[PDB]
């Protein structure tokens, strides 16, 4: 879901 | 051109949505081989995050309806989305040799040893783009840019913890990636809460020192950090 | 050459978001001199469209940007503006120069008296990007273009009129170009009105002719002509 900061 | 004309081009690059020039231009100011001001560091990160993130989410899609191709059977059709889903694997590591290029020849290594906020800039980012190459490999290749994602991000998960605020929105940042790193990578969910719920605890231990200017930045960091942590527990 | 992996390519970068390889590959369809299906001719039209539509958005920004910041003095900095456009614009006349060379050498051309419905479209496509290059065009080659957007929109309204039902997706979809071309190109909102508001009576008053896989997408066309009716009055 990429729960990466954006 | 001057240095002022690229980095306004950058800024115009981006309005336009261009951001494959936007990345052109702030990689020619990195090839000036001067520091990075801190708009001009997220101009340029900005730049190659959307670069490489158009072609993550072109590989995520063809990915996808390759393994829901396979049970077609049609080996003239399966052997088409194999090679497309390969060419955009290219491009995608392309883009990312071509950051890790800059970050090793240009910017760390011109990184004073008493800056550390942005050593620790460059060795997330360091570790982001590898992360983003363990997305797409397999094998041995795997492996390996794993072993190199999970050293750039030790190297700045130990600089944060001894010269950086807990509420600092880089270091924030860095243990946010770092724990993605850990569940979406190496599959490691507790590994994963452990450093996502550490990091948001040692921020509330020291809320007192939130910037004037960064709070805003630092406490949309530590909700997703929760959100997270919710997320996987 | 298999014609039928080269539509299959493009489907797959529609998905992929990769328009520039979806219309480089039903280019490569076009120039096998078969007739284009109602599933292909779309995936042409969708491709360039967002080709061509990302140069259009990045110039309306440059453009504004060179308008707000003209009476500032600094010259090297909209010295800078004025060749991004230029550079934007040639890249936005270069991919019109391709379109309406596939359209005049192998779309309109061949082309039978009966399948009218591709005649529509394209002429209606070819006044599309005729229409695109007039909106950076300026002097003597603003006339021409002009000229051309205007024989091809007034060669498919003809057709149409006779061919076509008030409810019919293209008819219904020209007239909204059309009357957009009206108001935007030759600054004529009288005219542009008549297009949107007849288009759209026409189409109200024979409402009980259409089917459950066409009313989905003639209605929403009818509702882009009585938003646009309501902002020019």
């Amino acid at each position: 879901v990429e729960h990466s900061l954006d | 051109v001057d240095r002022e004309q690229l980095v306004q081009k950058a800024r115009l690059a981006e309005q336009a949505e261009r951001y494959d020039d936007m990345a052109a231009a702030m990689k020619n100011v990195t090839e000036l081989n001067e520091p990075l001001s801190n708009e001009e560091r997220n101009l340029l990160s900005v730049a190659y995050k959307n670069v490489v993130g158009a072609r993550r989410s072109s590989w995520r899609v063809i990915s996808s309806i390759e393994q829901k191709t396979s049970a077609d059977g049609n080996e003239k059709k399966i052997e088409m989305v194999r090679a497309y889903r390969e060419k955009i694997e290219k491009e995608l590591e392309a883009v990312c040799q071509d950051v890790l290029s800059l970050l090793d020849n240009y910017l760390i290594k011109n990184c004073s040893e008493t800056q550390y906020e942005s050593k620790v800039f460059y060795l997330k980012m360091k570790g982001d783009y590898y992360r983003y190459l363990a997305e797409v490999a397999t094998g041995e290749k795997r492996a390996t840019v794993v072993e190199s994602s999970e050293k750039a991000y030790s190297e700045a998960h130990e600089i944060s913890k001894e010269h950086m605020q807990p509420t600092h929105p880089i270091r924030l940042g860095l243990a946010l990636n770092y724990s993605v790193f850990y569940y979406e990578i190496q599959n490691a969910p507790e590994q994963a809460c452990h450093l996502a719920k550490t990091a948001f605890d040692d921020a509330i231990a020291e809320l007192d020192t939130l910037n004037e200017d960064s709070y805003k930045d630092s406490t949309l960091i530590m909700q997703l950090l929760r959100d997270n942590l919710t997320l996987w527990t």
